[PDB]
């Protein structure tokens, strides 16, 4: 009975509800983000649950800053509301100090956000996941990832959700480091492709977004026309 | 092994669930079945309406919330009530402020972050009300769905309530011909897929049908009673 | 600050923690008022020490020149409702520049009484009253609140320990004949209170104010 | 101008009042009661400025009464005047001064006859006689001309008679009517109006 | 949370208040502590738990408190809780002094006190104060007085009365030997030492008396000296 | 232990549902509304001869076209209809208009769900109480039905308390749309005899109208033993 | 937020469990030792470390020191409001406070912490040593917020055995430097170098912690 | 007071006199109006010497720990933002006329005003009452492309010539350059200060 | 090891005294599986930390448990990482706003005793938790040299020649007792782990008497010395 308060720890030093709210993560079908040689590029398995819902309904990709994108997974009321915190934060930021929030930075100020919610019986830990992605001339391609906990790195390629580990696998067969980000959004295409469970789950909408010196350091939309080519690939790929 | 992790809203449970948004998407599914489609041009919303006993009323489902943006309700009245208050009150502050219509999308947002707010606070509940939400703007037509998880989808159709199920089958069927249809066709369209919730022998009436629609040239108008009755006019068995 | 429900519904649509306040009252010594002709007699049983100031505890409290109350239940809850209405009876007299109406200052005490079976972090009054005095008409009155809130005007009651069985003396004792003079009236309150009973008593007459009877004078009537 | 008077006596206090209500150029009451009951044997008289004196008398009567309510027993007029003090006092840097001038005469079963002169700044002070007003200008030598502490009840009548009769000849208000009183071990007694 | 929160200001099915209850148990297994009212003043007799034989001995008393000029009292339970509310009377006393001119009237302090102690059984979820205090003094209204207050906030006053540890056998022995209106206080002095001889399991170090008498038109509060306390001799002679 | 805003498995309040049990342990009232004026009626349950008939109020004037019977617990009842008051008061100073029955009873029903432990001191559970409202507006007589929940609406006839089920079985035989309002009062206390625990008196109920005509009036002694006589 | 309901109540019997569970905090700390002589008091207390760096003995004012036994961390806290309340006091009266004066406040927060809302009491019991009124004063304060002047005493472990040892080997007309040594022996029966004790003394001069040489030179009697 | 900052290739060079008056009492003659904020980021005063003082203290404060958070040298832009927000908001409570200059490794060498009011402008600067001296020389003197060492003489004879002629402004010259390779400070005082006849 | 009510589950004292959240606390920092190891000399002071970078799609640069405090104090971080964090923010907040309050740079010794100060509240007040995090601070003081600080959970702090934190932290202990400055860090390390580090498989920082600033040693840099001890 130690698991039912984030201000309670276990007697082996655990803190079950945010392994928990991880859980909730875990159950969440994929987004990966890949940093390459001048850009960001996401990508999510987004499940259709109904074929009810409109094309781009729950969109799990997010503009937090014009130069900063974001991907989750997880409970997505809780995502929405955290893109809200970053949104804030990047607004703040530049009305003080008169720049562009760095990703480092508010990578670092959400992750203190999340990590606020793991202290209290008053509240309870965020349970959703996330990916930060951004470039510009003097910083570079930078992504960062936060977990329910309020943990914080930086990364050349990352996934979240229940294909995590499967996604990796496909990740660390790229060198993403020389690559561009058109090379890396057909990859991302083909690496959702693989890791879909297409017996368990049916039908999902690929959801792709972008940020690099193609776009000039704006987070946006992969092109209609791009996307498009990417599912080819991806679907000729897998045979 | 649910007992201790379901009583409050913060406590996660060992699967990564909470049950207390679980329980509070129980009560929209107590309430009537309600749906909601669109055409390119128009938004409708129909809606059974539940009546105690005879001599009573039937209870509103279907609420005006600016000229442009109306609802359907179900689950808990008063949540439904605080939730429509809310709704008024920021369409009020956008043409105060801008003097122009807030975007419908742009209100649904502001739904979810409110309506989540309590599903992570000690002692707050989940708002126990479901809506579907019409509307057109700059965009078009709109049909949207507020669940007590605070999730909000952009839906072609959707139905919610008891029984909405059988709703649901038949609109995937026929959704394909939603886009081109005029507005007596979608009207009856949404009837039919409401009819399917009834049972067997039960059927649409003038007492339990309530009707809203907004679309390109319609302010956003409610028809009940003997306002509902071209509508039903026109309907096979 | 403290902001726990306390007064909460149960199943069967009972408010546990008021019940529980009417058992405090139960726990009580035994009040009984009667409401006669031109005259209102309150009677309270006194379980008391022989070495005790009798002035420092006594059950019977006027809360303003023409109105005054019995209670039972918890004394220290009662000192508070008793100095609220007092403050309550100059505050009324200060805005409409008459004295407070008995029904006016019942409504008063009830309507706190039920504020507090419904405000977060407080438990509710443990106590009953008795309120007894006249109006501007001469008319005689006597009420009953109670924990809840609940308000009633009685021609006699009691509250208290044993209060069921003095009510149901009273129903067969409460006629003209026992209300016909001042000291039959003054007779069947005493009566009452020896069914389950060392008394305290007090009069209060038309426009006349409070006066309590001396135990020589109540040791002719027992 | 409103005016107050009080005579203290061996056993006894007495207190006038005009009747006085006036706004711009006319009197519009003259049946006017500057006098207050806070208790049985307590008599505040208020001036000053409208709205401010009956606000704060009222106040004070409503407080003294629930001291006698929760009590038993009465405040003593020396408890009654430094409880007024406290509170005028208190008032004065705050947003909401009362601007009142005072007078409480009171009797005491143990302390005997009392009067009490406060101003609007909330300074008191125990008198032997004491007036208020601009009247007081041309009263208050007639006072300590005749004035003896041994003054009975009748002298002191006498006395105040005098003062009124000074305000008829010699100040230019029209001030016709006073109200009279005298408090002693019986309480608070009425006595005839002062008219000319 | 609700999980943590034991609820101390609840009835329970009976009507009682727990919290209350436990605190007056507290009380019973305090040091001893009685008053007696006479004709010519007040006394006030405690039994020290201090008893060590390393201890300092610092103030003019360890369990009598002086309130203001014309009152003491003395304490039964949890000696910190004590010291809260002997500085909030003496609080009370000051803030009346200072607005009426005139010293606070014995009654008028115990129920001040009382709202405080009542305010923690109705309110603010807090455990309440574990003390039964026995007050002192004189005023003009009633004279000599003395009062006992408990932990709900219930008072009375008394001509004798005990509060702590042996409290029923003191107030059995003060029934039979306590006569009413006819005590001095040399006779007083003399039944508190035959109460806490009994009561008590008696020596001069043990004990600890006060009385309280008028002198002058003025209120007059000693502690009484080793010596005196010459009192438990005059006792073993009867 | 549980907290008052807790779901149940089924989605309901636990605080709610328990609520309007507590309105089955209330007396009966009844509300019938015709097109010459609503009429209400309520027993009310005299448990002592000793006990003052008219210090019983359960039926009480909102404004002078509106009357409010309740049915419950009566204490909880007062700052409902102190609300209402005031409303419709409030509506007046505004408006200089009349507050249509609708719009009071939608304002008192706004109080409903507004309980919760997050101040400080708010209410800490619902209202255990159930409210007929019934008047005359520009649309003409109406009753409006208000539960612990918040939940409202119009009604041709409704009973409420402890014997609503059975009442609401006669009522539903007996009322009909072209019903006068002579016949309605007639009803309506035939329903209450059969339902009352007490034998019917001229003491022991309470009876009030609003007309288009007249303003909200309480049957006196004289006029309910008129009415009993039949 | 914080919870405002007390985590100290009334058992049963009367008893208040978290106060007695602080005393069994108390009683397994450290062994700590006060005797107050005719011209003085002596506080003293058992102790890859740097033993330099943090210190049980500590001044509150020029005339004024402390010490305890129990839980080092809570005593930090109470160690801060003391100086702080000690400061308050020199602000208004423009005069060193009283000992008596300084425990008194200090009891009263502990006494808070037994009552306020979502804390648990203090584990630590102090020793408070001072001269005022050209006179010494040793005082103890319980986690219930208890204060008692001692002629000299013992807490934390073996404080039993600590409390009969002093009262067989303390006379009143005992001075200052006798005092110190036999407060080093009471350590001793239940223990050493002068890097593993701590010594305060507090006289006219004032209070001060005795140097590791000063404590160096008495372990050599 | 007279204040006065100059861009230059690689840097940049600021100055200011040292007379501090209450009226026309000279308080202090030999005052330091340019307050180091960061390692080569300055500001010059004047103004209420109370207020820049506060204001200076509260932005070293502001910009140090955003340093630390950020593991970077801060710009120049976000020094003279953090100044500009704090002038803006408190300008009805505030007499200050500030210049902000120095070197950050992304823009280089860096002047910017933030006068009275609480405007932001990058510009070379001058302010003080000394100033209105001096606009006519500024204007005929300033060549693109100046050294640092012409920089230097430029901000040296500016000063000098306000001095002369402004009451409020005197003592010795305070002269700072700013850049990648550090602070070069230096005073310029007697027969150093630039002399022109009468 | 007896218990009673809550007091495995908030800060309240257990029968004997214990506070057992506290002592969870302490196993919260061993759930990381890494070691630190702090020692200073005469002429400065060196932390040494485990960097176990196990996936390779991290941003190794990005993995760190070495924090720049102030330019002078630099820390070494032990247990979970994101209270590790906010630990090291309210660090960085305590000594800017010493240095604004106060004019000078916050000593290593009162920037400790503040942190363990504040840690002290989550074992009083029931309605957090504590940190599960240990923090090492290293700096030079201007009259008693280079400074090596250790907190924890529990609020206790201290001044030490050498110290460890994490799992192998009682081993650590005995091999920097047995020999009682970047060598000996390094060995002591070693040994306790049975490892023998690549230069990407430690992180190094230092402060010195000569060089006060607080400063990270590059692969290059700490390689230089594993060579050296080789
Ligand atoms: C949210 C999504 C869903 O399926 N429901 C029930 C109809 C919601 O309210
Ligand atoms: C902190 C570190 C140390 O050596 N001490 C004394 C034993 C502390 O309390
Ligand atoms: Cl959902
Ligand atoms: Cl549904
Ligand atoms: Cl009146
Ligand atoms: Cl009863
Ligand atoms: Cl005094
Ligand atoms: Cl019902
Ligand atoms: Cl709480
Ligand atoms: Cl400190
Ligand atoms: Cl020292
Ligand atoms: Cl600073
Ligand atoms: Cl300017
Ligand atoms: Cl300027
Ligand atoms: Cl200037
Ligand atoms: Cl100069
Ligand atoms: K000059
Ligand atoms: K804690
Ligand atoms: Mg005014
Ligand atoms: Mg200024």
């Amino acid at each position: 009975g130690y698991d039912l308060s984030a201000s309670t720890f276990s007697p082996d030093g655990r803190v079950f509800q945010v392994e928990y709210a991880m859980k909730a993560v875990e159950n969440s079908s994929t987004a990966i983000g890949i940093r390459c040689k001048d850009g960001v590029v996401f990508g999510v398995e987004k499940l259709v649950l109904s074929k009810l819902y409109e094309e781009g309904s729950n969109k799990r990709l997010f503009n937090v800053d014009r130069h900063v994108g974001m991907a989750v997974a997880g409970l997505l009321a809780d995502a929405r509301s955290l893109a809200d915190i970053a949104r804030e934060e990047a607004s703040n930021f530049r009305s003080n100090f008169g720049y562009n929030i760095p990703l480092k930075h508010l990578a670092d100020r959400v992750a203190m956000y999340v990590h606020a919610y793991t202290l209290y019986s008053a509240v309870r830990p965020f349970g959703c996941s996330f990916m930060l992605g951004s470039y510009s001339v003097n910083d570079g391609a930078q992504l960062y990832m936060i977990d329910p906990s309020g943990v914080s790195y930086g990364y050349w390629g990352c996934a979240i959700g229940k294909a995590r580990q499967a996604a990796k696998t496909e990740i660390e067969k790229l060198q993403m480091k020389e690559m561009t980000c058109r090379d890396i959004v057909k990859e991302v295409a083909k690496i959702i492709y693989i890791v879909h469970d297409e017996v368990k789950d049916k039908a999902f909408e690929l959801e792709l977004s972008w940020v690099g010196e193609l776009t000039n350091g704006r987070h946006e939309i992969v092109p209609k026309d791009i996307r498009e080519e990417a599912e080819k690939y991806a679907k000729e790929s897998l045979k | 092994f649910r007992n201790q992790y379901d009583n409050d809203v913060t406590v996660w449970s060992p699967q990564g669930r909470i049950h207390q948004i679980e329980y509070a998407m129980e009560a929209v599914k107590q309430g009537s079945a309600t749906v909601g489609l669109k055409s390119k041009t128009h938004a409708v919303l129909v809606a059974l309406k539940r009546a105690q006993s005879e001599l009573a009323a039937h209870q509103k489902k279907i609420l005006h919330v600016d000229n442009h943006i109306g609802i359907s309700i179900a689950g808990l009245t008063a949540d439904a009530r605080l939730l429509c208050n809310f709704m008024r009150q920021e369409c009020l502050d956008s043409r105060f402020v801008f003097d122009r219509p807030l975007p419908v999308s742009r209100l649904v947002s502001l739904i979810g972050s409110k309506t989540q707010i309590p599903t992570q606070r000690y002692g707050r509940r989940p708002y126990g009300v479901g809506l579907l939400i019409a509307g057109y703007d700059d965009m078009g037509p709109h049909i949207f769905q507020t669940c007590p998880s605070a999730n909000y989808f952009d839906c072609r159709a959707m139905s919610i309530g008891a029984r909405s199920q059988s709703a649901r089958t038949y609109l995937e069927r026929h959704m394909s011909e939603f886009m081109e249809c005029n507005l007596n066709e979608l009207v009856k369209h949404g009837l039919r897929a409401l009819r399917e919730t009834l049972p067997a022998e039960q059927d649409l009436t003038t007492k339990n049908v309530s009707i809203g629609i907004v679309g390109k040239d319609l302010e956003f108008t409610i028809y009940d009673d003997d306002d509902v009755s071209p509508f039903l006019e026109g309907l096979e068995e | 600050s403290y902001d726990r429900a306390i007064t909460v519904f149960s199943p069967d649509g009972h408010l546990f923690q008021v019940e529980y306040a009417q058992e405090a009252v139960k726990k009580g010594s035994t009040a009984v008022g009667v409401r006669g002709r031109d005259i209102v007699v309150l009677g309270v049983e006194k379980k008391v020490a022989k070495l005790q100031d009798e002035r420092t505890v006594r059950k019977i409290c006027a809360l303003d020149d023409n109105v005054c109350m019995a209670f039972a239940g918890l004394t220290a809850d009662a000192r508070i409702v008793i100095n609220r209405a007092r403050v309550e009876c100059q505050s009324h007299r200060l805005t409409v520049e008459d004295p407070v109406t008995v029904e006016y200052i019942t409504r008063y005490i009830a309507s706190l009484k039920q504020r507090y079976t419904q405000s977060n972090g407080r438990r509710p009054f443990g106590i009953s009253a008795l309120i007894v005095g006249f109006d501007f008409d001469g008319t005689p009155r006597l009420y009953q609140t109670d924990p809840s809130g609940t308000y009633h005007a009685w021609k006699a009651n009691a509250i208290g320990r044993g209060a069921k069985s003095v009510r149901e003396f009273l129903e067969k004792n409460y006629t003209d004949e026992a209300i016909e003079t001042d000291d039959l009236t003054i007779k069947l309150v005493i009566k009452a209170l020896l069914e389950v009973v060392n008394i305290e008593l007090a009069v209060m007459r038309r426009d006349q104010s409070l006066k309590i009877l001396n135990p020589e004078e109540i040791e002719k009537y027992v | 101008m409103e005016y107050l008077i009080g005579i203290q006596g061996p056993d006894y206090v007495l207190v006038a009042s005009d009747r006085v209500a006036a706004s711009n150029i006319v009197q519009m009451k003259d049946d006017h009661d500057k006098m207050f009951k806070m208790s049985e044997k307590i008599l505040l008289l208020c001036v000053g400025e409208a709205g401010d004196t009956v606000q704060f008398a009222e106040y004070i009567q409503k407080n003294v009464q629930l001291y006698k309510m929760r009590n038993g027993y009465e405040l003593s007029p020396t408890a009654a005047a430094n409880f007024t003090r406290r509170n005028l006092a208190d008032c004065l840097r705050s947003r909401t001064p009362y601007h009142v001038n005072l007078l409480l005469a009171g009797y005491d079963e143990h302390e005997g006859p009392a009067l009490y002169y406060m101003d609007y700044l909330a300074a008191l002070a125990k008198a032997p006689f004491a007036a208020h007003g601009y009247g007081a200008f041309l009263t208050l030598s007639i006072l300590d001309r005749y004035y003896t502490p041994t003054i009975s009840r009748e002298r002191a009548v006498e006395l105040l008679r005098k003062c009124l009769e000074e305000l008829q000849k010699r100040f230019i208000l029209n001030l016709p009517t006073f109200s009279v009183r005298i408090i002693d071990k019986n309480g608070i007694h009425d006595l005839d109006n002062i008219s000319f | 949370s609700r999980r943590y929160d034991s609820r101390t200001t609840i009835f329970s099915p009976e009507g009682r208040l727990y919290q209350v209850e436990y605190a007056m148990e507290a009380i019973g297994h305090a040091g001893t502590c009685l008053g007696i009212l006479a004709n010519d003043g007040v006394l006030l007799a405690a039994e020290r738990r201090n008893i060590h034989k390393l201890l300092d001995e610092v103030f003019f008393s360890e369990k009598i408190y002086k309130l203001n000029e014309d009152m003491a009292c003395s304490v039964a339970g949890i000696t910190s809780d004590a010291n809260v509310l002997t500085n909030e009377l003496r609080l009370i006393a000051q803030r009346y002094l200072l607005q009426y001119q005139e010293p606070i009237p014995c009654e008028q302090l115990v129920t001040a006190l009382c709202d405080i102690k009542q305010a923690y059984t109705q309110f603010g979820g807090k455990r309440p104060f574990g003390v039964s205090l026995l007050y002192i003094g004189w005023d003009k209204h009633y004279g000599f007085q003395l009062y006992q207050s408990d932990p709900s906030g219930n008072y009375g006053g008394w001509k004798a009365t005990c509060i702590g540890n042996n409290s029923a056998a003191a107030v059995s022995m003060l029934k039979q030997d306590y006569k009413e209106g006819e005590m001095t206080l040399k006779s007083a002095l003399a039944l508190a030492i035959k109460v806490l001889n009994k009561t008590m399991d008696l020596s001069a170090e043990k004990v600890e008396i006060a009385t309280l008498t008028r002198e002058n038109g003025k209120t007059v509060i000693r502690v009484l000296k080793q010596k005196e306390v010459q009192l438990i001799k005059k006792h073993e002679e009867e | 232990d549980r907290g008052v805003n807790t779901f149940s498995p089924e989605g309901r309040l636990f605080q709610v549902e328990y609520a309007i049990e507590a309105i089955k342990l209330g007396s009966t009232a009844i509300g019938i509304q015709t097109s010459e004026g609503v009429c209400l009626a309520v027993e009310k349950r005299i448990t002592s001869p000793l006990m003052e008939p008219s210090s019983i109020e359960k039926i009480v004037e909102i404004d002078a076209h509106i009357g409010c019977a309740m049915s419950g617990l009566i204490a909880d009842a007062k700052t409902l209809i102190d609300k209402a008051r005031v409303e419709t008061q409030n509506h007046w100073f505004t408006y200089n208009e009349t507050m249509t029955v609708e719009s009071v009873t939608q304002a008192v029903s706004n109080l409903a769900l507004q309980f919760g432990e997050e101040d400080p001191g708010a209410m800490s559970r619902p209202f255990g109480v159930a409210l007929l409202f019934g008047g005359v507006d520009e649309k003409g007589p109406q009753l409006f039905h208000m539960d612990p929940s918040g939940t409202f609406v119009q009604c041709d006839a409704r009973a409420i308390g402890s014997a609503s089920e059975g009442a609401q079985s006669s009522l539903q035989e007996v009322y009909h749309k072209s019903m006068t309002l002579k016949e309605a009062i007639k009803s309506s206390l035939i329903i209450l005899k059969q339902v009352m625990e007490e034998k019917l008196n001229a003491t022991n109920i309470e009876l009030a109208t609003v007309q288009p005509g007249q303003n909200f009036h309480m049957f006196t002694k004289e006029e309910l033993e008129e009415v009993i006589k039949d | 937020r914080g919870y405002s309901f007390s985590l100290t109540t009334f058992s049963p019997s009367g008893k208040l469990v978290q106060i007695e569970y602080a005393l069994a905090a108390v009683a397994g700390g450290a062994p700590s030792v006060g005797i107050k002589a005719a011209n003085g008091v002596v506080l003293a207390t058992e102790k890859l470390y740097d033993e330099r760096s943090v210190h049980k003995v500590e001044p509150i004012t020029k005339h004024i020191g402390l010490v305890y036994s129990g839980m080092g961390p809570d005593y930090r806290v109470l160690v801060h409001r003391a100086r702080k309340l000690a400061q308050q006091y020199y602000l208004v009266y423009q005069e060193p406070i009283p000992t008596a004066q300084l425990v008194q406040r200090v009891a009263s927060v502990m006494q808070e912490y037994t009552q306020s809302g979502g804390v648990r009491p203090f584990g630590v019991s102090l020793l408070i040593c001072g001269w005022n009124e050209g006179r010494p004063y040793l005082f103890q304060s319980d986690p219930s917020g208890a204060y008692f002047a001692w002629k000299a005493t013992a807490m934390g472990k073996n404080y039993v055995n600590g409390k009969t040892f002093l009262e067989k080997r303390y006379n009143e007309d005992l001075e200052l430097e006798d005092a110190i040594h036999t407060a080093i022996l009471t350590l001793k029966e239940s223990f050493m170098t002068e890097d593993n004790i701590e010594v305060g003394i507090c006289n006219e001069a004032g209070f001060r912690r005795l140097t590791p040489t000063e404590v160096k030179d008495y372990l050599a009697a | 007071t007279t204040i006065m900052a100059v861009q230059f290739d690689g840097g940049v060079v600021l100055g200011a006199d040292s007379r501090t008056t209450t009226g026309s009492y000279i308080a202090n003659r030999v005052t330091d109006k340019l307050t180091p904020i960061h390692d080569r980021i300055f500001c010059c005063r004047s103004g209420s010497a109370a207020d820049t003082q506060a204001v200076a203290d509260a932005v070293t404060y502001q910009l140090g720990f955003h340093s630390i958070e950020l593991n970077e040298p801060p710009l120049v832009h976000t020094a003279a933002s953090l100044f500009k927000e704090m002038c803006y908001r408190y300008r009805e409570d505030l007499m200050a006329g500030i210049i902000i200059a120095g070197w950050d490794p992304q823009e280089g060498g860096q002047v910017y005003s933030v006068p009275m009011g609480g405007m932001m402008v990058r510009q070379f600067a001058i302010g003080g009452s000394g100033s209105s001296y001096i606009y006519g020389y500024v204007d005929a003197t300033y060549r693109e492309g100046m050294t640092k060492e012409e920089c230097l003489q430029f901000t040296a004879n500016a000063l000098a010539l306000a001095m002369e002629r402004d009451g409020s402004s005197g003592g010795v010259i305070r002269l700072a350059a700013i850049a990648e390779s550090g602070v070069e400070r230096q005073v310029l005082l007697g027969d150093q200060i630039p002399k022109f006849a009468v | 090891g007896s218990s009673a009510g809550f007091d495995r589950h908030i800060t309240i004292f257990s029968p004997e005294g214990r506070l057992y959240q506290v002592e969870y606390a302490f196993k919260a920092i061993n759930q990381g599986g890494l070691t630190s190891v702090a020692v200073r000399g005469k002429d400065c002071a060196v932390i040494v930390t485990q960097k176990k970078v196990p996936d390779k799609l991290l941003d190794s640069s990005t993995v760190t448990h070495l924090f720049k405090i102030t330019e002078n104090i630099g820390c070494v971080m032990t247990g979970m990482t994101a209270d590790s964090r906010s630990q090291v923010q309210r660090a960085r907040y305590e000594a800017a706003n010493w240095k604004y309050k106060y004019g000078y740079e916050i000593p290593v010794d009162m920037l400790c005793k503040r942190i363990a100060d504040i840690s002290q509240v989550y074992t009083q007040n029931a309605e957090m938790r504590p940190l599960g995090c240990c923090m090492i601070l290293i700096g030079i003081d201007e009259e008693q040299g280079p400074q090596v600080y250790k907190c924890d959970p529990a609020g206790y702090y201290c001044g030490f020649k050498a110290t460890a934190a994490g799992v192998k932290q009682t081993e650590s202990t005995s091999f920097l007792e047995k020999k009682v400055t970047v060598e000996t860090a390094i060995t002591c390390l070693s040994t306790v782990l049975s490892i023998d580090f690549k230069p990407s498989e430690i992180e190094v920082g230092v402060v010195t008497v000569e060089n006060p600033k607080f400063r990270i040693l590059t692969e290059a840099e700490i390689d230089a010395h594993l060579v050296a001890l080789a």
